[PDB]
RNA sequence: AGCUCGUAUCAGUUUUAUGAGGUAAAGCGAAUGAUUAGAGGUUCCGGGGUCACCUUGACCUAUUCUCAAACUUUAAAUAUGUAAGAAGUCCUUGUUACUUAAUUGAACGUGGACAUUUGAAUGAAGAGCUUUUAGUGGGCCAUUUUUGGUAAGCAG
RNA sequence: GAGAACAGAAAUCUCCAGUAGAACAAAAGGGUAAAAGCCCCCUUGAUUUUGAUUUUCAGUGUGAAUACAAACCAUGAAAGU
RNA sequence: GGUUGCGGCCAUAUCUACCAGAAAGCACCGUUUCCCGUCCGAUCAACUGUAGUUAAGCUGGUAAGAGCCUGACCGAGUAGUGUAGUGGGUGACCAUACGCGAAACUCAGGUGCUGCAAUCU
């Protein structure tokens, strides 16, 4: 009878990272999670309580629940036609911040920081991002870097 | 050179190996316990061996160890009947050396009744003050080269006491 | 006879003929799972919190 | 049982199926000796390198390895006589080939299933090669190089698919260029292992370094 | 011996100070692991540890960069409130504990609450919560690598801590004066260890027995010229003095930081430069080819 | 069949950022498993030859050659999770029978400021929701990946 | 690996190296070094009320598991488990 | 700036040989009445910092050191690969067009940084 287990297929998705085995560093418990924060899930094969199941691995949701010690995250599952609320309890292990949040906070605060600044003066200081624009018209000059020519080479075996 | 880079006795252990278990080896036991004033332990068999008339676990050895004054004293005592001497050999390279005698109840105390009789090793574990570094709980550090001793420094240390000499051969 | 087994030919486009849909999540989500030793807190921070707000605005 | 067509087993279809410990029942390699010629030969005896090496990306059946190493062998030794050569068969027979076993008897149909559970028992063993990897290298000097090529073109005909000689720059089995290695050769770090070379890094300990070659420090010194 | 370049290249280090053996990382990991609906509630530690000739004892609170220190205590303060032999004696940690628990409790406010208990004796007692008032400052024990035992030292720092009217959650069991024919600790034994009684009684004994041993050893009590039965009353003082003014006065600092920083520079070794090294290396080639 | 609204809580899409993976590849002077060839080195755990007598049986060290679906340090492409705000941010003070040593925090808030762009691009064909019911539940082929097989207009 | 009478390849003991090449009931995989391995102490949480959640999935059941709450407990010095 | 206590990142910290360490600190070290534990005060527990020491540990420096980490227009835009063709070839596969783009290697560099508290010629 084929084999569908809870950790089928999990050869190397709970491999300790090289070199990094054994009881994991301390800040991964030394972090808080309020309710709100979206993290990942990067599960840990150390620990084996709260272990997350193969699919989550990578995800990433917004925490629901904080516990004694775990939290609640909603993952967006595909099944179907149609995604569920997946709602998982995870040990503190097994998730991470996900830098999303920090970046896109600290965009945040600098926006508010450039509206600020414009409500006083310089006004439209163009608060969206702007994608790589193509760029613009420049000269290049010829000093000391004369265009030297590169010509096909032959083929050579080298064997 | 340094007052305490030199080598000390720190235990001396003492083993007799009984082929079986039972009253012999109480006897073994109790010879021993006068012997260094103290109860040694029973070492069981580690796996059976089918060849020994020896099952696992079933108390084939018993060894006692000593340390301080009363190891300097027998050993002195074991060396009254080595001759003061040992070989080139019997001396480990970690910088511990042993000698095994065939007899000790009538050698050195009295042979009272209801004892038989009994063989045994000596094997001097023989370093430096400094070696709690290795095995405190706390810190525990690693002994370095220089604290570290080999078979000249032991033979050169026994050389310097009990008179002694080295390849009997 | 021998009748097949298993594909997943064609269910990519059934999925997306009406469309892989959000859950459309909202504001003030249902509060189950959330631990309950903050639940009943929040059930009687509530409470107060109306008794506070409208009592003020008499 | 009659041994099948390599035609059947020209081409990599499958996964490598190497022995080991799931692929247990397992016949042994024809080809066993890789390395012939004056084998024990040092490095600047022997400073041509000549290579046979597959075009395409093909499986070499091990058999076919070893009886073109025959027929290499063989005109080579007869034209400049037993130690003027050392050549190395560099590819190795560790793919397994399957064939499933089969009763071709009287109404056979009967005792026999056909495709239900047609998992093949190992028929033998084959290398796998890719295009632009070496088959064959011979080293030899230079003056044995109409010798050493015509035995090679023997043994290309052993051999499915199109193989070319190919007269490498490097100086013997080493990794270097001739010319260059010539000047690391007469700078003298270069140590004899029975066979092979041991260069000198500018990287290592330097009595060790001392100690394997002092003669590229004399040469700089004096 | 000979280690290869694999098995060097697939070494797995420990965490630096289980590298050096300083802190048990497993139970460090419960230690700081806090009920996560407690967001940033910090789990204080009682850390109190014994190197020689010394006593080291503190608070301590775990942030991601680091542990940072609410307040802390050594033996060498002890001198002030007048302990001053046996800076590291079972009586000393319990001393010390008070001063601890008084300064961090003096530090967050909390002196007129919690006083602790005043004639100590020997009685295992949590500090009770002050009623309509907030709860006692919990602290958790921390005693480290060090292993536990019935009557340690570390045992005695704890009831320092209980009793200086910090609470810290505990259990009688490893107080020295623990029956086991019977649960109940000695409150008559752990009240005469507090000041001294199993070194008192051996001050005593070795007075009585010989003169040599009670001599070379106690030296520096026989400069006090101090007996046994003093002992007692000087801690009783020191007691008293450290619930009267834990503040904590630091040292002088003589011979001043910038004093310090250029006179260990001084002496300290520096490491030699990338030219430095290419031109050691080019006279030790050199050197080792000069005809040799 | 509609219903609630009227340009959105959107997208088989992308960018920025951010993860996650262990295939292709690459690798064995890296682990485990294989492997070809030698070079230099051993205890009275055997020299097999004169009882420590060159004397061969190992093992290690530096190498060299070729590998691995059920090996791997490393590691793509493609595919994939998330976020890119008004359901947000910031300030102040309000509830809690939770938490805190706490008049601490968490949650939910009160009041106040948030247009040129309300915070990436492109499109939005209206968006969201409910009920209901039919037929279907024998599939087939093509490029690419790939399993068994010699291969198949073969089977998966 | 080096050693110690009987005692040799294997009996016991000592020291040294030992990133794990061992062990964890049972296949394989993963995981684990002051421990998830061996020894020693204490126990029964292998308990109750349920409810929620993950996997198989129709987001049905059964099975398995995770995270809690309300109790009562075990252990530990405690956090904690 | 050194040391101690607690640590964060978890080898740029490890490992192998050699050396140095002013003051403080640490460690080794001294002793067993009680607490405590063993066969052994060796570990651990108690007491003194009293007899001394840097011998070791610890810290640091040295090594054309192994390793580890970073970077390179170093290998190499190579391998591989998404997409496309009524492209080549019988095929194995390959060349191209628009993209993404490694690893091993070669070389250069580096060998802990840091937080809180305390303390020191």
């Amino acid at each position: 009878g084929k084999s569908h287990g809870y950790r089928s297929r999990t050869r190397y998705m709970f491999q300790r990272d090289f070199r990094k085995h054994g009881a994991v560093h301390l800040s991964t418990y030394l972090k808080v999670y309020k309710v709100g924060d979206i993290v990942d899930i990067k599960a840990n094969g150390s620990i084996q309580k709260g272990m997350p199941h193969k699919f989550y691995q990578g995800k990433t949701g917004v925490v629901y629940n904080v516990t004694k010690s775990s939290v609640g995250v909603i993952i967006n599952k595909m099944v179907g036609n149609r995604y569920l609320e997946k709602r998982l309890n995870l040990r503190v292990e097994h998730i991470k911040h996900s830098k999303c949040r920090q970046e896109f906070l600290e965009r945040v605060k600098a926006n508010a920081a450039k509206r600020a600044e414009a409500k006083a003066q310089g006004v439209a200081v163009q608060l969206k991002r702007q994608p790589a624009q193509p760029r613009e018209s420049r000269i290049v000059s010829t000093e000391g870097n004369v265009p030297q020519t590169l010509a096909p080479v032959p083929y050579e075996t080298f064997i | 050179q340094n007052p305490m880079r030199d080598l000390k006795i720190e235990k001396l252990v003492l083993n007799i190996s009984v082929g079986e278990s039972g009253d012999r080896l109480t006897r073994a036991s109790k010879v021993l316990e006068q012997l260094s004033g103290q109860t040694p332990v029973q070492s069981k068999a580690r796996y059976t061996v089918r060849t020994f008339g020896i099952r696992r676990n079933e108390k084939i050895a018993v060894h006692v160890t000593v340390r301080g004054p009363k190891a300097e004293e027998i050993l002195e005592r074991g060396l009254k009947v080595k001759e003061y001497q040992l070989r080139d050999r019997n001396f480990s390279a970690t910088g511990n050396f042993g000698f095994g005698i065939d007899e000790h109840i009538d050698l050195g105390i009295k042979y009272d009744p209801s004892i038989g009789i009994f063989g045994m090793d000596f094997y001097v574990v023989m370093n430096r003050p400094g070696a709690r570094v290795t095995r405190r709980k706390r810190c525990k550090g690693t002994v370095g080269n220089s604290h570290k001793t080999t078979k000249e420094d032991t033979v050169s240390w026994f050389k310097q006491k009990y008179d002694a000499d080295v390849l009997d051969k | 006879a021998k009748s097949k087994n298993h594909t997943a030919h064609n269910q990519t486009r059934k999925a997306h003929r009406n469309g892989i849909k959000k859950p459309k999540t909202y504001k003030y989500p249902s509060l189950k799972g959330v631990d309950p030793k903050f639940r009943r807190n929040h059930k009687h921070a509530l409470h107060g919190t109306a008794k506070a707000l409208a009592a003020a605005k008499k | 049982m009659a041994r099948r067509p390599a035609r059947c087993y020209r081409y990599q279809k499958n996964k490598p199926y190497p022995k080991s410990r799931y692929n247990r029942a397992v016949p042994d390699s024809k080809i066993r000796i890789y390395d012939l010629g004056k084998k024990k030969a040092t490095v600047d005896e022997f400073p041509l390198c000549v290579h046979l090496v597959s075009n395409e990306l093909e499986q070499l059946s091990s058999e076919a390895l070893e009886a073109a190493r025959i027929c290499a062998n063989k005109y080579i030794t007869k034209t400049v006589g037993r130690d003027a050569f050392h050549l190395r068969v560099r590819v190795h027979p560790f793919h397994v080939l399957r064939i499933n076993k089969m009763l071709s008897c009287a109404g056979a149909d009967r005792l026999q299933q056909g495709m239900r559970g047609a998992w093949g028992k190992p028929h033998g063993l084959a290398a796998r090669v890719d295009i632009g990897q070496i088959i064959f290298s011979v080293r030899c000097k230079d003056v044995n190089k109409p010798v050493v090529i015509e035995g090679l073109r023997r043994a290309r005909y052993k051999f499915p698919g199109q193989q070319k000689i190919i007269l490498s720059k490097k100086w013997g089995f080493t990794n270097l260029d001739r010319p260059e290695y010539i000047k690391k050769r007469d700078a003298g770090e270069i140590k004899d292992d029975g066979a092979f070379v041991k260069f000198l890094s500018k990287k290592g300990s330097l009595e060790k370094n001392y100690n394997e070659f002092p003669e590229y420090f004399q040469n700089l010194s004096a | 011996d000979a280690k290869s370049s694999a098995y060097s290249s697939r070494f797995q280090t420990p965490f630096r100070r289980r590298r050096e053996g300083k802190t048990d990382y497993y139970q460090r990991k419960r230690l700081v692991t806090q009920h996560k609906a407690k967001y940033n509630t910090p789990k204080y530690r009682l850390v109190v540890r014994f190197t020689n000739k010394d006593i080291i004892c503190q608070i301590i609170s775990s942030t991601i960069t680091g542990d940072v220190v609410l307040a802390a205590a050594y033996s060498h303060e002890l001198p002030r409130y007048g302990i001053t032999h046996g800076l590291t004696n079972w009586a000393a940690a319990y001393a010390t504990g008070l001063l601890i628990a008084r300064r961090t409790l003096q530090k967050l406010g909390l002196d007129e609450t919690y006083k602790g208990v005043e004639e100590v004796e020997g009685e295992y007692e949590l500090t009770e919560a002050v009623e309509d008032g907030p709860r006692p400052f919990k602290v958790f024990l921390d005693i480290g690598l060090q292993r536990t035992t019935t009557g340690a030292r570390v045992f005695g720092a704890l009831k320092g801590a209980s009793d200086g009217g910090l609470y810290v959650p505990h259990s009688e069991n490893r107080f020295p004066g623990w029956d086991f024919e019977t649960e109940e600790i000695d409150p008559e034994l752990l009240r005469s260890y507090i000041f001294g009684g199993h070194v008192s009684q051996y001050m005593e004994e070795l007075a009585d027995d010989d003169e040599e041993r009670f001599s070379e050893l106690f030296k520096g009590y026989l400069a006090d010229d101090i007996d046994a039965d003093s002992l007692e009353d000087i801690y009783t003082s020191a007691h008293e003095a450290i619930r009267a003014d834990p503040a904590f006065k630091p040292t002088e600092k003589k011979f001043t930081k910038e004093q310090y920083a250029a006179e260990s520079k001084k002496y300290r070794q520096t490491k030699l430069s990338k030219e430095e090294r290419a031109a050691r290396v080019a006279a030790k080639i050199a050197a080792l080819a000069g005809q040799q």
